[PDB]
């Protein structure tokens, strides 16, 4: 089958450059364009421009001219992406595709000045005190970590149903993320209600019970 | 480039099927 | 440049119903050869857009019959004759007949259910954060419909806008409602200057605020 194999996520500084790669099988690499599509928030896509690999012309958007130079290797069947002076707003993912049709996996590109930051974890116990319904919520929240992802579980994954974990969010170049979770107010305290966080880049691994606020 | 996209349905009608 | 203009942003609707999604162009998107080279893609979360139809009404490869493009001049339609859970996601109209090739912004398609009151709880900075100089007080708003939600913090009965953080899940698989978590990020300097902290939240489910507070204070 035709297959668009597209290299795998930068994490680059403001200002630097990076070159993106994206190798065709399954057809005859030059009988046809390769385009490439740029698409940032997880929805507006752009057009960046199409690149004949038997001689090489190209078909840009004028928008890009400066930040995106398009290149192939044919011994090697592949396109080439490099994006210049590198910004906050070129933050996406990059997409290649043979006639609009079939479609790379993408390539993230996030640009920070952030190194590899390891998370806090902070477990969330509910206001102390109180009066409790039939049910009570949990939560856990994971501040100021580069790069994504981090992977957060409760009771190692065990606890699923009225678990909420909410996307990542940037504060200060850092992501933060937050979890919730429900359980019958019968299961906690009297049991044991952990989250598990990890974050493979640093090799953090953080596992937090959740305790009852106490006053003293 | 819209050359190619005229071709499309060339290909067997076996992909994309689970949209 | 020729743009894209996609209605409606978003598309709620009940599985097994017919759905119509409308992109209209600024201008005539014929290329020089008298073909119109509109496509349609269906995105699912994560995914890379799928082609669906290509040149306006050309059903693509195995794309299922229940979709179809139509349209003419600067008026295009997408319709699925029965909408199924794996056709949930956004879809983007685009045209490759005028240099810049462009995109409309998506439309997403979503379930419709009845509307939801949300499930409020409030978090103070947990004792560890504080000994690290931060301090992040967190509302979760839970299993709410409709998605539309305004959450307004207050410190001491006056309102606190800066080092607000929002973020929305997407519609649940289970039970089709939304959830969000609102996070107030202070010092802790100035976590402990003060004593009422307020989550407030407006919704359609009702016609007053959903307040949620605790003092500082208190214990």
């Amino acid at each position: 089958e035709v297959q668009l194999q597209q290299s795998g996520p930068e994490l680059v500084k403001p200002g630097a450059s990076v070159k993106i790669s994206c190798k065709a099988s399954g057809y005859t690499f030059t009988d046809y364009y390769m385009s490439w599509v740029k698409q940032s928030h997880g929805r507006s896509l752009e057009w960046i421009g199409d690149i004949n690999p038997n001689n090489g012309g190209i078909t840009y958007n004028q928008n890009f001219k400066g930040k995106a130079t398009l290149t192939v290797d044919k011994s090697s069947s592949t396109a080439y992406m490099e994006l210049r002076s590198l910004t906050s707003e070129d933050s996406a993912v990059y997409y290649c595709a043979r006639t609009f049709a079939y479609w790379g996996l993408g390539t993230l590109v996030t640009v920070s000045a952030a190194s590899t930051t390891a998370p806090s974890v902070y477990p969330l116990a509910p206001v102390c005190g109180g009066t409790t319904g039939s049910s009570v919520t949990l939560g856990c929240l994971v501040k100021g970590y580069f790069p994504e992802p981090v992977t957060l579980t409760w009771n190692s994954g065990s606890l699923s149903s009225g678990v909420h974990t909410f996307p990542a969010l940037l504060q200060s170049g850092l992501y933060t993320l937050s979890s919730s979770v429900t359980v019958t107010s019968n299961t906690w305290p009297s049991q044991t209600i952990t989250c598990n966080v990890a974050h493979p880049a640093s090799s953090t691994k953080v596992d937090k019970k959740i305790e009852p606020r106490v006053p003293a | 480039i819209q050359k190619e996209i005229d071709r499309l349905n060339e290909v067997a009608k076996n992909l994309n099927e689970s949209l | 440049d020729v743009l894209m203009t996609q209605t409606p942003l978003s598309l709620p609707v009940s599985l097994g119903d017919q759905a119509s999604i409308s992109c209209r162009s600024s201008q005539s998107i014929v290329h020089s050869s008298g073909n119109t080279y509109l496509q349609w893609y269906l995105q699912k979360p994560g995914q890379s857009p799928k082609l669906l139809i290509f040149k306006v009404s050309n059903r693509f490869s195995g794309v299922p019959d229940r979709f179809s493009g139509s349209g003419s001049g600067t008026d295009f339609t997408l319709k699925i004759s029965r909408v199924e859970a794996e056709d949930l996601g956004v879809y983007y109209c685009f045209q490759v007949s005028h240099v810049p090739y462009t995109f409309g912004g998506g439309t997403k398609l979503e379930i419709k259910r009845t509307d939801a009151a949300p499930t409020v709880s409030i978090f103070p900075p947990s004792s560890e954060q504080l000994t690290s100089g931060g301090a992040s007080v967190v509302c979760f708003l839970n299993n709410f419909y409709p998605k539309d939600i305004n959450v307004k913090w207050k410190i001491d009965g006056s309102e606190r806008q800066n080092g607000v953080l929002n973020s929305w899940t997407d519609q649940d698989s289970k039970d089709s409602t939304y959830s969000m978590s609102s996070t107030l990020t202070l010092t802790k300097d100035e976590y402990e200057r003060h004593n009422s902290y307020t989550c407030e939240a407006t919704h359609k489910t009702s016609t007053s605020p959903i307040v949620k507070s605790f003092n500082r204070n208190e214990c």
